[PDB]
């Protein structure tokens, strides 16, 4: 649901994720 | 006797012995497969 | 005499026995195929299907014959779990025993092929010579092939007549054999579409057809066939070497990339899918999804299936594993048994911590614990004099919210080190290294050793092919030029 | 499972006196 | 493998006595 | 001299009866030529949706394509 | 639709025919 | 034939490489200290490594929208 | 065409025209291998003197920034961009060209260039040759070194995450590579690499050993105090003694060689051989296969605290690679690690 | 033809070289590069 | 002249003596 | 074209490629045995 | 407890291609 | 065995290379 938070949920276990990498001009 | 050797001997082995040895061979192995694999 | 790496060259200038040592590989091949599918079936074990599947225990040709259609044996089990129907005479077993068969039959094809090899179909009518028209033997050669490629996707894969093939989910939780229908659009060369693949079979299928027709009713011109040696066995042998390897650097790529035809259900889960937290992703938001509709989480984690969270683990990478630790994936950590649970950490006065994950080019990684924000907040160190992060001091304990540790909170920092280290790997999983003897050190894929093994064979080709084609266009000066 | 000892020793009973046979046939029909 | 092996003995045996019966050498004196 | 004359090969002889038989001038290596460019334009479009570097309307390039 | 990264395919499939053409000249050429 | 060994000892090849040569050499110092260098090929000055917004290392973090992050976080 | 009237088209003159002696040989193969070799060393040398490595890897690899021949380098572009062919008229470049740069895209263009310069030039090597009626061991010689370039440069990176591991064109780039795989693959101790490393130290040994051997058994053929001058073409004798050569090379080493045709082919197959098998391995690395560890010694270690090697000397160094290397190495994969976690010894 | 020497050239086109290769080596000590 | 010598040769001269003299404009760039 | 086969060769294999075999596989044995058995 | 299948590896490689070249090298002796 | 393997296949390159050495085919043209 919480599209921001599980983005802050896995991309500390995993940077390389592919939704961090994906729109990423907009963070 | 002199540089060869006089003793000089080669092996024969035919078509029927062929047969039996391989006969031999696969019968043993039939054989004794049961008991190898236990 | 004839130097050891040119014994074979006498069967250039012979059809027959060219036909008899193509048998001979054909058999040695079909033969293969057989003995090595009934020692898969002997040494696999199809008790568990989701937490010890077929990619877990080293099968390397059962994907292959599950892939189009074959998933029952004589044994009374399925790879799928269902319960087992009449598996008729297509069972794994029963392909094998067709293999074998098939293999002893082309063997004496070849011993006939062998001894007869003087055959008039191999002599020219107007020279007496013996010769072969290659532009028609592959004429009707593509015929062939293009009829086999559109009866395969019009009547196999399709499921008008033959199974189908396997389809599964995107995540590889359900999956079986079943008919697909080509797709037309675009969306046919999505290569994870499985629908592509019927409607390229029926199409190169009926441009094979067409091109063998043509190449049947029309000769080649005088030039193009004295500047590719048409006349030559080993022009051809050259250019079929090409686009062989060619073929395997393709399989190559799509068994690594993976594919609609690489079902991740059969050959393991994607380096790239752990790299790129794919599983990862998937199992985080269907966390989120359930609590976000008023669900406490310890139960919404018990939603999660095992084999997700099999998936997502760092062991189950064909990335990992080494050139000599040979054998299955069981026995280098042991069969997996049950999900432990999504470690969950805090700090003492009370905030989430993650765990970094081992990326897929170390063999070590230094267990750390940072925050949502990115800031590590605690680690597991090494010095241990000067620690400012070591979890002793920081408070971090695990919670755990899954199948065997469901509310069993350790605040044991021992303890807690030990399970970071297991989290760093993934979802932690509970197995048995005593069943297989196991090693502890992360095994191949067969989608690794497949890969591997394609690859390597594919740069040999290419050499072949460059050494026959120097073989062909040079052949007088690799015969003689007579002082001139 | 596999009792890869009693396939190793039935693999090499079949295998070396087949070939011991067959190449001593081979010598012998080679030279009448 | 089990039956396996046993499976291909006995079809080897049979392929030999096949082979002695058709691809004998022909019989010479007597 | 006569070979081994068999039944199946004086079947199939007509299909190794022409070996040798060319055509005058280049024959049809134009239509062969453009054949290869389409095919060489077509593996690149295969290559370049494979490799991402081409997005369409209807491909996806993940595994949701088979969702 | 036409998808801009596909128009720019094509205008590169243009501009390779154009590429290989101004090859063929310079080598009719000299 | 003319064997290199006649070109270059002649004195028609060094009065047409009198020019040609140094204005070259002096086309390419104007095209670096114009700044034309940096601005066709994107390197940044020594004062323009570091913005205000970023102090470290800079990422691309992106694939399908690189050139609008790259225009983002490059010199302005 | 077997004395027929071969009409002539355009094809005829075409082939005449390029295959005809020149200062510089052009060819069919020109077509491919000219431009295809000067765009990529053209682009190698543009990159390492004006293009920037800032945006990709956050480091200085040009000419304009303070880097010398040794230092400056065409980077690959960032792991992001995964295995993209990056075109300039690509989905990410879209068009421009100072920002084709700086994205790596010059380094897929050297890459792609210099592969099929390389295709050029062993057709160049081919059709050469085949003029001069020669056989084509030049050709398969030069296999092994587009095999190394193609396992190296295509195969390991698209194994990889992406190009961005893949070695960038340079000299402290391809050192970097190289200590990657000390650290993180354990190359040494591959028995692939070991066997390249036997071809090519094999072969400088074939060379050095040929060179003196040749020059030291010369003959008079003069009356000079230089042996340079005695050398004649037009003559049919020997210009060195083999059997002198081989019977030198038998009372020192024990054996030594009588063939002219097998000590030229073994010079041929050595360094061949061994590149090969150093591709192969290469092709084992690109998918995290390795020959990383011996289990028995690692379990003996575990289980006896006072048993080691060079070894596990080795592994303890290449954990020390990995640790200290990957935070400013790899800067998409975010390592903040303290100083306090990295394996570090005593005092030093 | 002969105009002028070709080892006189050549003399020229090395000191020219030399003299590009000595002011390389001491761009290396200052400006960019410099480490100062 | 303008032949494949001509053209060969001066490809590889004129982008070096380019790049040699923004070499050496570059050598006297500072911070 | 008959009943022998025109295409019949033999193997020569001198003392030399004999003593390069048996050196080749002794030493890809000695290379790889420790990697075999790990 | 002895790595076998590494010893009837490690034996086979060596067995096997020995013996055929002894056997080529045989063969060809016998017959100049 | 694990060394005894080892030391099997080093003298056996060694006795290899002895007789190599010692008992080569005489070198014959040139
Ligand atoms: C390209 C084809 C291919 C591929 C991809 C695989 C892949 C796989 N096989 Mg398989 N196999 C194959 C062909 C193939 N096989 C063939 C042709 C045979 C018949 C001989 C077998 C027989 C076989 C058996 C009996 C078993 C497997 C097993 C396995 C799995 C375990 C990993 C492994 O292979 O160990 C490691 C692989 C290597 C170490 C490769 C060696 C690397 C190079 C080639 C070594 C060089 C040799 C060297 C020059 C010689 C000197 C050595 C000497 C001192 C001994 C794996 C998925 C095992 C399994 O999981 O059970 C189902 C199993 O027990 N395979
Ligand atoms: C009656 C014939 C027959 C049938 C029905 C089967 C059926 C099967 N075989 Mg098989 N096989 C056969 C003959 C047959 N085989 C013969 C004669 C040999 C000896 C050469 C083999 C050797 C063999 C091996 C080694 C293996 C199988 C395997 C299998 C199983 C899976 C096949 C698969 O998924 O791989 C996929 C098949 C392909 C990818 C083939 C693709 C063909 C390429 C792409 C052609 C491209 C070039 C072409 C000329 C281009 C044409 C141009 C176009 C325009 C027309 C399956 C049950 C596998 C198995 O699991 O073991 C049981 C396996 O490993 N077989
Ligand atoms: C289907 C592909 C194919 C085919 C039909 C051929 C056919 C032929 N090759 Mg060739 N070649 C190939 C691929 C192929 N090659 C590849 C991929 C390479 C690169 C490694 C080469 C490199 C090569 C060279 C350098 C030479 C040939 C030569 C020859 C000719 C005689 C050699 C021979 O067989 O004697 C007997 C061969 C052996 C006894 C091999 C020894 C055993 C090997 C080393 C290991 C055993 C392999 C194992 C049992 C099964 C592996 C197969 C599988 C894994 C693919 C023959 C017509 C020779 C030639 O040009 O003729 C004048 C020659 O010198 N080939
Ligand atoms: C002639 C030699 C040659 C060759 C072999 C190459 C090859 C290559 N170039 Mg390059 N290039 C060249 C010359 C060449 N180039 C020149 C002279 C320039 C300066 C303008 C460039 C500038 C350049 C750039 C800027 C880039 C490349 C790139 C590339 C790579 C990918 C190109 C691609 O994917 O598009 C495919 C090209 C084709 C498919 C060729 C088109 C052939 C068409 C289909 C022929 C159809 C004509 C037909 C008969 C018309 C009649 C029909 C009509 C009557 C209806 C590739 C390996 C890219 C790269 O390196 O990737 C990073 C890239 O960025 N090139
Ligand atoms: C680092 C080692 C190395 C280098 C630099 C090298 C270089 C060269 N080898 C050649 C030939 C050969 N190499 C051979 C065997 C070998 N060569 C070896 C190792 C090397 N060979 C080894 C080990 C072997 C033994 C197997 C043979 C048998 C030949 C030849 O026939 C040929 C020759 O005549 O020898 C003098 C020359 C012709 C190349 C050419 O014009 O390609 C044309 C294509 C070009 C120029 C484009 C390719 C561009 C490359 C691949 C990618 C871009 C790289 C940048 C331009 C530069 C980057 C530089 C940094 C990395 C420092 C070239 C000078
Ligand atoms: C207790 C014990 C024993 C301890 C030992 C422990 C231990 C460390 C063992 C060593 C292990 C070992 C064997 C390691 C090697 C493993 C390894 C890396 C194997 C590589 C195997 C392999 C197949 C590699 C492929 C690459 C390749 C083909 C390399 C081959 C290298 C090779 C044979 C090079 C040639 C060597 C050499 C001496 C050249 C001969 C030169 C020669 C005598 C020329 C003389 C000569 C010159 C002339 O010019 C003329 C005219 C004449 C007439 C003439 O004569
Ligand atoms: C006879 C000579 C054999 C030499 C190879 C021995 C390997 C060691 C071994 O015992 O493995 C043995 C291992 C099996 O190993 C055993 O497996 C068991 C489960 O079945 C258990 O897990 C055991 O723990 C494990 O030891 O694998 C093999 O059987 C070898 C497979 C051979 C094919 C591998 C794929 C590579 C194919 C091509 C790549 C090479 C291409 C050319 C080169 C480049
Ligand atoms: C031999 C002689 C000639 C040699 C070379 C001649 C020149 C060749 C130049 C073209 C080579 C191919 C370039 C594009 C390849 C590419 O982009 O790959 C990458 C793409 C796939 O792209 C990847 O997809 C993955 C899916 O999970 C991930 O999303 C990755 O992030 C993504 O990069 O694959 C292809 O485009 C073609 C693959 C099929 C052919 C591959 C051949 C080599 C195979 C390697 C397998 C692994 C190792
Ligand atoms: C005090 C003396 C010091 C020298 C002692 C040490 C020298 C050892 C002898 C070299 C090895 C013999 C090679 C056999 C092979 C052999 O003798 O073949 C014989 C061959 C002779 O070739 P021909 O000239 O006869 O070739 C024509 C033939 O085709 C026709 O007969 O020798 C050579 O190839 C030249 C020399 C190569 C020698 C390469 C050295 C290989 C290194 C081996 C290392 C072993 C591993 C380490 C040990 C564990
Ligand atoms: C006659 C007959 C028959 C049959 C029989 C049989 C039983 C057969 C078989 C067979 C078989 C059962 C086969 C199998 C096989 C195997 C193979 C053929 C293999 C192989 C090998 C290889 C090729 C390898 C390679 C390699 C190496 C060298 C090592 C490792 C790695 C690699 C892979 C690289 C019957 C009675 C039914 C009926 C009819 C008649
Ligand atoms: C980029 C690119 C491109 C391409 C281009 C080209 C192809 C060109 C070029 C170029 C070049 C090609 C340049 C160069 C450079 C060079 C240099 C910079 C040099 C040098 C230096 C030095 C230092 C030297 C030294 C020496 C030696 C070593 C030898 C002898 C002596 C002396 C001393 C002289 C284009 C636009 C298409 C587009 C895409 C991208
Ligand atoms: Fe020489
Ligand atoms: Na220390």
């Amino acid at each position: 649901q919480r599209v921001r938070t599980v983005l802050d949920m896995d991309d500390p276990a995993k940077e390389e994720t592919v939704k961090e990498l994906r729109k990423d001009i907009n963070n | 006797m002199a540089r060869p050797n006089p003793n000089k001997q080669v092996v024969e082995l035919n078509r029927s012995s062929l047969y039996w040895g391989l006969l031999l061979i696969f019968v043993l192995a039939v054989l004794f497969s049961s008991y190898i694999f236990n | 005499g004839l130097p050891w790496y040119r014994v074979h060259t006498v069967v250039i200038n012979d059809p027959g026995r060219l036909i008899s040592v193509h048998l001979m590989h054909t058999a040695l091949v079909a033969g293969w195929a057989g003995a090595m599918t009934l020692f898969e079936i002997a040494v696999f074990d199809p008790s568990d299907p989701v937490l010890n599947p077929m990619w877990r225990q080293g099968m390397f040709v059962l994907p292959f014959l599950t892939r189009l259609g074959v998933t029952q044996s004589w044994g009374g089990w399925t790879i799928s779990g269902e319960t087992s129907s009449n598996p008729g005479i297509w069972s794994y077993e029963g392909a094998a025993a067709s293999h074998i068969v098939l293999s002893g039959l082309l063997f004496l094809a070849s011993v006939w092929h062998w001894v007869y090899w003087d055959l008039e179909l191999f002599r020219d009518p107007r020279t007496g010579k013996t010769a072969l028209d290659l532009p028609k033997i592959f004429g009707i050669h593509l015929f062939l092939a293009g009829l086999l490629c559109f009866g395969f996707g019009a009547f196999h894969v399709t499921g008008v007549f033959g199974p189908g093939i396997w389809v599964s989910d995107p995540y590889g939780l359900t999956g079986s054999v079943q008919p697909v229908a080509p797709s037309w659009g675009a969306e046919g060369f999505d290569p994870y579409n499985p629908g592509g693949v019927p409607a390229h079979h029926i199409a190169a299928g009926i441009l094979g057809v067409l091109a063998g027709l043509f190449h049947l009713c029309v000769r080649p011109s005088i030039r193009l066939y004295f500047g590719l040696s048409m006349g030559s066995i080993e022009s051809v042998l050259s250019s079929s070497i090409a686009a062989v390897f060619w073929a395997a650097f393709v399989v190559a790529g799509t068994m690594w990339y993976g594919s609609a035809a690489t079902p991740i259900e059969l050959f393991g889960p994607t380096r790239y899918q752990w790299d790129q937290g794919f599983f990862q992703q998937e199992i985080q938001k269907r966390v989120a999804q359930s609590t976000s509709e008023g669900l406490s989480v310890s139960e919404a984690w018990a939603k999660i299936p095992e084999k997700l969270a099999f998936y997502d683990y760092i062991g189950n990478n064909p990335a990992k594993g080494g050139l000599f630790r040979t054998g299955a994936m069981n026995s280098g950590d042991g069969i997996a048994v049950g999900w432990l649970g999504h470690a969950s950490f805090k700090d003492q006065e009370g905030r989430e911590l993650f765990v970094r994950r081992m990326p897929t080019f170390f063999e070590t990684f230094p267990v750390v614990l940072i925050d949502k924000d990115g800031v590590v907040r605690a680690d597991v160190p090494f010095r241990k004099a000067e620690s400012k992060y070591s979890i002793e001091q920081v408070g971090v304990s695990v919670t755990f919210y899954g199948g065997e540790l469901n509310g069993l909170t350790f605040t044991d920092p021992s303890t807690v080190k030990k399970y970071a280290r297991k989290a760093q790997l993934g979802e932690i999983f509970e197995f048995d290294r005593s069943t297989l003897q196991s090693d502890g050190v992360f095994r191949s894929s067969p989608r690794g050793w497949f890969t591997f093994g394609h690859l390597s064979f594919a740069l040999l080709f290419f050499f072949g092919h460059i050494w026959h084609g120097s073989r062909t266009i040079f052949r007088d000066v690799f015969a003689g030029i007579d002082e001139d | 499972e596999v009792n890869i000892l009693g396939l190793t020793a039935t693999a090499l009973f079949i295998i070396i006196p087949t070939s011991f046979l067959l190449i001593l046939y081979v010598k012998t029909a080679a030279s009448e | 493998m089990e039956a396996l092996v046993y499976t291909f003995l006995l079809i080897g045996t049979l392929g030999i006595i096949f082979f002695s019966i058709f691809f004998r050498e022909p019989p010479r004196i007597a | 001299e006569p070979g081994i004359v068999t039944p199946l090969g004086t079947l199939l002889r007509p299909l190794n009866s022409e070996a040798g038989k060319v055509l005058p001038g280049w024959g049809t290596t134009v239509l062969m030529a453009v054949a290869i460019l389409l095919f060489a334009v077509f593996l690149l479009i295969i290559l370049e949706i494979y490799n991402s570097s081409l997005i369409l309307d209807g491909v996806t390039n993940s595994w949701e394509s088979l969702a | 639709s036409v998808t801009p990264s596909l128009k720019n395919f094509l205008l590169s499939l243009v501009a390779g025919a154009v590429v290989l053409a101004a090859i063929a000249g310079a080598v009719t050429a000299v | 034939e003319r064997p290199f060994s006649d070109i270059l000892t002649s004195i028609r090849y060094w009065v047409i490489h009198s020019i040609t040569v140094p204005s070259l050499f002096i086309a390419g110092w104007l095209f670096v200290s114009t700044g034309l260098a940096y601005d066709v090929f994107g390197s940044p000055r020594p004062n323009e490594y570091f913005t205000e917004d970023r102090q470290d290392a800079p990422l691309i973090t992106d694939r399908f929208n690189a050139l609008e992050q790259v225009k983002k976080l490059s010199a302005q | 065409i077997g004395t027929y009237q071969e009409k002539r088209t355009w094809f005829d003159d075409a082939d005449d025209w390029l295959r005809q002696d020149r200062f510089v040989f052009v060819g069919w193969s020109g077509l491919l291998l000219l431009p295809c070799a000067y765009f990529a060393v053209g682009g190698w040398l543009t990159g390492c003197t004006f293009v920037t490595s800032w945006y990709t890897h956050g480091l200085a690899s040009s000419y304009i920034e303070g880097c010398n021949f040794l230092t400056a380098a065409v980077s690959t572009p960032a792991n992001s961009l995964g295995h993209s062919l990056l075109f300039v008229w690509g989905p990410e470049a879209q068009g421009d060209l100072t920002r084709w740069f700086q994205l790596g895209g010059l380094w897929a263009f050297v890459a792609l260039h210099g592969a099929f310069g390389l295709i050029g030039f062993m057709l160049r090597q081919f059709e050469i040759a085949r003029s001069v009626n020669l056989r084509p061991y030049n050709a398969i010689a030069f296999s092994a070194p587009i095999a190394v370039f193609v396992s190296v440069f295509l195969i390991y990176p698209l194994g990889q995450s992406g190009w961005f591991f893949a070695p960038s064109f340079g000299v402290a780039s391809i050192f970097r590579f190289i200590l990657f795989f000390q650290g993180f693959h354990n190359w040494t101790l591959n028995p692939f690499h070991m066997m390249g490393v036997a071809g090519v130290l094999g072969a400088a040994l074939l060379c050095a050993i040929h060179g003196a051997t040749v020059e030291n058994t010369l003959f008079e053929d003069g009356d000079g105090a230089n042996t340079f001058r005695a050398f004649n073409p037009t003559q049919a004798e020997e210009t060195y003694s083999m059997v002198t050569a081989n019977r030198f090379w038998s009372q020192i080493f024990g054996v030594a060689f009588s063939n002219k045709r097998w000590l030229h082919f073994f010079m041929l197959f050595v360094p061949v051989t061994g590149l090969w098998m150093s591709a192969l391995g290469v092709v084992g690395l690109a998918l995290n296969l390795r020959a990383y560890d011996f289990v028995s010694q690692e379990i003996r270690a575990a289980e006896d605290p006072e048993f080691e090697t060079f070894y596990t000397k080795n592994i303890l160094l290449n954990e020390g690679i990995r640790a200290w290397m990957a935070a400013q190495d790899q800067p998409h994969e975010k390592l903040t690690l303290p100083e306090e976690v990295l394996p570090r010894g005593n005092a030093l | 033809i002969g105009r002028i020497p070709l080892w006189l050239v050549g003399t020229v086109v090395g000191l020219l070289a030399i003299g590009l290769l000595a002011i390389f080596f001491y761009g290396s000590y200052v400006g960019l590069g410099s480490s100062l | 002249i303008f032949t494949v010598r001509w053209l060969a040769i001066h490809a590889i001269a004129v982008p070096t003596i380019f790049f040699l003299g923004a070499i050496t404009a570059m050598q006297f760039i500072q911070r």
